[PDB]
C-alpha cells in the first residue's frame, strides 16, 4: 500500500481555482471540468450517488468528521408528504478556519453543483446555503454564480435536463459562531435565536421547517460532484484507510507564509508546515505548540508535532483531533497561557447561553484562565479547572461546550509547569 | 416540583377558633386537637383508626397526576400548532 | 452593551421608520424563499434589510418587521439582541471591526488596534466626534491566514500593518473607496513569494472521468 502521504499533484487537486487566479464565473468553472456530465450523474439515481460517496470514504469536513455516505443515506427513504431539504453549512466560524471562504468566492460553481448532486442523492427539493453574514462579498459571488446556473438550466426546473427540480437559496447569518452548529443553524434559518436543538429527533427526521434535513459542510458538498465523476475509488486512493481523500488546510499563526492549501490526508504535520507555509518562524526548533484542527481541538507540543500525521485517527491518538484542519502555529515567543486564555474568551462570547454547563461554566473557566495568565492563583486551582472542564464536557446540549473544555485540558495536559511557574512568580512578587 | 410529600395518607381535624391574646396579640386557641395530624400507609388504615376512636370523617380520594405524552420533537412541527416560537 | 430597551427621544416606538418602495419589493422576494406557513423565517434577512436602509435598528424598525411578518414583537427583539451584527445604537459611517481572536492575535493584531486608536483618537467601543468611524473588537472573521485583518462595513482588509491601516483611514476620511483584500504582495490566501501548488494548467472537461459516466 501507500505508506507515506503528501506531495499531492495538481492533476489530482479538486479545488483548482483555490487562489482565484482563474475566472470564477460559469465560463471558467466549465473549462475546469465543472458541470460536465451532471445529467448523467443525476440520472444514475440516488443509490448510485450515495454508493460513490460511501466508497470514496469521505468524512464530514465541518469538524465532527462523520462518514458522509452513511450520513447522507439517512434521507434515502420514501417521502411522508413533507418536503426534503439540504442545508449547506457555510458558517465557517471556527477560529483558524478559512477554507470554506475560498471555495465560496473562487469556486462557487463547485458548491452549486455539489448542492444539486447531493440534493438529488437525498431526494431534496432545494438547498439553503447558510453563509455567515460577515462574508457579504463572498455571498454576492455565490448569488451571481447561482444566477448563471439558473440561466443555463443547470438548476431550477428540469435541472441539467434530468427532469429534476432543484432550487438553491442563499440565506445569510447575522453574527454568531454557534450558528455553525447543525441544529442551531436550522433554528437560525427558521428565524429564531441560534440555539441548538436536543437530539433526538435527528435532522434527517425533523429538520428545517420541521422537515427531513441534512446539514453538510461546504467542503463536504463541494467535492461531491468530482467524486461522482472520477469515482469513489479514485478519492479513496488518497490518505490512510478510513482517512481518505484530499483535505483543505489553513496554516496560520507563526509561520513564514501563512496560506490555504490542498494537501493529501495523512500528510505529516511537519512536512505540511515546511512545504507550503515556509516553515515555523525562527526555524523549526523555535516551535512551541500547534493547534492542529481549529480552536476546539487541544494543542500539541513540539515533540508530538515532530511525527504526527494530519488525519482523523492520527490526531485522536495524540489526544486531539483533526477538526477543521486549521493549523495554528505558535513559536516559543508565544505566551501560551494568554493564547489559550483568548480562545476561552472567544467561547465565552459565542456561547448561546441556552444550557447551564456552558452558560455558567465557560464564563467561569474564562474568569479562572484570566487569573492564570497573571499567576494570580494557587497551584491547587489547576486541578480544580481540570475538574470544571470535565463537568462541562459531555453534559451540554451541543458540542460548543466540549470545544470550550478541550483547549483548557490541552493546556493543562502539556503546559502545567508553565502555569505553576507563573503562579510562583506572582506569589514571590507580592511576597 | 418534588412529590415526596404526597406519598402517605393524613388524618386531620376541623379548624376551630383562634383569637388574639389581649396582652401580646398572639394566636390563642382552646382546641386541643388543633395540631393533631396522623400518618397512614393506606386509606383503609386511616378509616379503621377513625372508626374505632369514634370520629366521624370524610375521605378524599387520592389524586394522581395524569400520565402525559411528552415529545421534544413536537416543538418543531412542520404543520402543527405545537411549533414553539422561542427556546 | 445592555440588553434592555429604555425609550429615549431618539429611539422610541414613535421614531419614524418605514421601508422604501424599493425595499418592499426586495422583502417580497425574501419571503418567497421559504415555505408558505413559515414566514417567520424571513426575520433575519428582513431585519438586516432595515439596518441596511437605516444604518441601525431603532425599536420602531423592529416593530415594523414584526408587523410585516406577523410575528410577535418579542420574537423580533430576541433575534435583534442575539446576533452581534445588528446595531441597536447608531454607529458611525464606517464600522471598523478588528479581529482579535488568537490566530490574529499571534500576528500582532494588537498593533493594528493601536494604530486605529492612535490615529482616530478614540477607544475601542467609541465613535469619533464627526460620527465617521466606530471601532470595536470582534471574534474570528474567517480570514485567519490573512491576519491581521479588519472588516469595515462589508469589506475585508487583510495582511495589515500599522501603516496600511492608517492609509485606509486616510482614504475613508477623504471620501475615497479603498479596495478590499490583502495589502501585502499576494491577492488572497496563496503562500507569499510564489505558489506551492496549482501551478500547472487546470485540466479540462472530462479529465479522469470514470468509465460508464
Ligand atoms: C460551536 C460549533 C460550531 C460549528 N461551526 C461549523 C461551521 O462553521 N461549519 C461547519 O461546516 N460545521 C460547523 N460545526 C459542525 C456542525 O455542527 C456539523 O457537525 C457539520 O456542519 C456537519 O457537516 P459535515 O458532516 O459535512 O462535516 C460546528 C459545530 C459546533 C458545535
Ligand atoms: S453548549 Fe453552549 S452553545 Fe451549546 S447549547 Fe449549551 S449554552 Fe448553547
Ligand atoms: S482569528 Fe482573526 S480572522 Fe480568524
Amino acid at each position: 500500500k501507500k505508506t507515506s502521504f503528501g506531495s499531492l499533484k495538481d492533476e489530482d487537486r479538486i479545488f483548482t481555482n483555490l487562489y482565484g487566479r482563474h475566472d470564477w464565473r460559469l465560463k471558467g468553472a466549465q473549462s475546469r471540468g465543472d458541470w460536465y456530465k451532471t445529467k448523467e450523474i443525476l440520472l444514475k439515481g440516488p443509490d448510485w450517488i450515495l454508493g460513490e460517496v460511501k466508497t470514496s470514504g469521505l468524512r464530514g469536513r465541518g469538524g465532527a468528521g462523520f462518514p458522509t455516505g452513511l450520513k447522507w443515506s439517512f434521507m434515502n427513504k420514501p417521502s411522508d408528504g413533507r418536503p426534503k431539504y439540504l442545508v449547506v453549512n457555510a458558517d465557517e466560524g471556527e477560529p483558524g478556519t478559512c477554507k470554506d471562504r475560498e471555495i465560496i468566492r473562487h469556486d462557487p460553481h463547485k458548491l452549486v453543483e455539489g448542492c444539486l448532486v447531493g440534493g438529488r442523492a437525498m431526494g431534496a427539493r432545494a438547498a439553503y446555503i447558510y453563509i455567515r453574514g460577515e462574508f457579504y462579498n463572498e455571498a454576492s459571488n455565490l448569488q451571481v454564480a447561482i444566477r448563471e446556473a439558473y440561466e443555463a438550466g443547470l438548476i431550477g426546473k428540469n435541472a441539467c435536463g434530468s427532469g429534476y427540480d432543484f432550487d438553491v437559496f442563499v440565506v445569510r447569518g447575522a453574527g454568531a459562531y454557534i450558528c455553525g452548529e447543525e441544529t442551531a443553524l436550522i433554528e437560525s434559518i427558521e428565524g429564531k435565536q441560534g440555539k441548538p436543538r436536543l437530539k433526538p429527533p435527528f435532522p434527517a427526521d425533523v429538520g428545517v421547517f420541521g422537515c427531513p434535513t441534512t446539514v453538510a459542510n461546504v467542503e463536504t458538498v463541494a467535492v461531491s460532484p468530482t467524486i461522482c465523476r472520477r469515482g469513489g475509488a479514485w478519492f479513496a486512493s488518497f490518505g490512510r484507510e478510513r482517512n481518505s481523500g484530499t483535505k483543505l488546510f489553513n496554516i496560520s499563526g507563526h509561520v513564514n507564509n501563512p496560506c490555504t492549501v490542498e494537501e493529501e490526508m495523512s500528510v505529516p504535520l511537519k512536512e505540511l508546515i515546511e512545504k507550503h507555509a515556509g516553515g515555523v518562524t525562527g526555524g523549526w526548533d523555535n516551535l512551541l505548540a500547534v493547534i492542529p484542527g481549529g480552536s476546539s481541538t487541544p494543542l500539541i507540543p513540539k515533540s508530538v508535532c515532530e511525527t504526527v500525521l494530519m488525519d482523523f485517527d492520527a490526531l485522536i491518538q495524540a489526544q486531539t483531533g483533526l477538526g477543521t484542519a486549521a493549523v495554528i502555529v505558535m513559536d516559543r515567543s508565544t505566551d501560551i497561557v494568554k493564547a489559550i486564555a483568548r480562545l476561552i474568551e472567544f467561547y465565552k462570547h459565542e456561547s448561546c447561553g441556552q444550557c447551564t454547563p456552558c452558560r455558567e461554566g465557560v464564563d467561569w473557566m474564562n474568569k479562572v484562565m484570566a487569573r492564570f495568565v497573571r499567576g494570580d492563583a494557587r497551584p491547587a486551582e489547576i486541578d480544580s479547572l481540570w475538574e470544571i472542564s470535565k463537568q462541562i464536557e459531555g453534559h451540554t446540549i451541543c458540542a460548543l461546550g466540549d470545544g470550550a473544555a478541550w483547549p483548557v485540558q490541552g493546556l493543562i495536559r502539556h503546559f502545567r509547569p508553565e502555569l505553576e511557574e507563573r503562579m510562583q512568580q506572582f506569589a514571590q512578587q507580592h511576597q | 416540583s418534588g412529590v415526596n410529600n404526597t406519598k402517605k395518607w393524613k388524618m386531620e381535624f376541623d379548624t376551630r377558633e383562634r383569637w388574639e391574646n389581649p396582652l401580646m396579640g398572639w394566636a390563642s386557641t382552646a382546641d386541643p386537637l388543633s395540631n393533631l395530624v396522623l400518618t397512614f400507609s393506606t386509606k383503609e388504615d386511616a378509616v379503621a383508626f377513625a372508626e374505632k376512636n369514634g370520629w366521624s370523617y370524610d375521605v378524599e380520594e387520592r389524586k394522581v397526576p395524569k400520565p402525559k405524552s411528552k415529545s421534544y420533537g413536537a416543538n418543531f412541527s412542520w404543520n402543527k400548532r405545537t411549533r414553539v416560537s422561542t427556546k | 452593551a445592555l440588553f434592555v430597551h429604555r425609550d429615549t427621544p431618539e429611539n422610541n416606538p414613535e421614531t419614524p421608520f418605514d421601508f422604501t418602495p424599493e425595499n418592499y419589493k426586495r422583502i417580497e422576494a425574501i419571503v418567497k424563499n421559504y415555505p408558505e406557513g413559515h414566514k417567520a423565517a424571513a426575520v433575519l434577512p428582513v431585519l438586516d434589510l432595515a439596518q441596511r436602509q437605516n444604518g441601525w435598528l431603532p425599536i420602531s424598525a423592529m416593530n415594523k418587521v414584526a408587523e410585516i411578518l406577523q410575528v410577535p414583537p418579542m420574537r423580533v427583539y430576541e433575534v435583534a439582541t442575539f446576533y452581534t451584527m445588528y446595531n441597536r445604537k447608531p454607529v458611525g459611517k464606517y464600522h471598523i471591526q478588528v479581529c482579535t481572536t488568537t490566530p490574529c492575535m499571534l500576528r500582532n493584531s494588537d498593533s493594528i488596534l493601536e494604530a486605529i486608536q492612535k490615529k482616530l483618537g478614540i477607544k475601542v467601543g467609541e465613535t469619533t466626534p464627526d460620527k465617521l468611524f466606530t471601532l470595536i473588537e470582534v471574534e474570528c472573521l474567517g480570514a485567519c491566514v490573512n491576519a491581521p485583518m479588519v472588516q469595515i462595513n462589508d469589506n475585508y482588509y487583510e495582511d495589515l500593518t500599522p501603516k496600511d491601516i492608517e492609509e485606509i483611514i486616510d482614504e475613508l476620511k477623504a471620501g475615497k473607496i479603498p479596495k478590499p483584500g490583502p495589502r501585502s504582495g499576494r491577492f488572497s490566501c496563496e503562500p507569499a513569494g510564489g505558489l506551492t501548488s496549482l501551478t500547472e494548467p487546470p485540466k479540462g472537461p472530462g479529465f479522469g472521468v470514470q468509465a460508464g459516466l
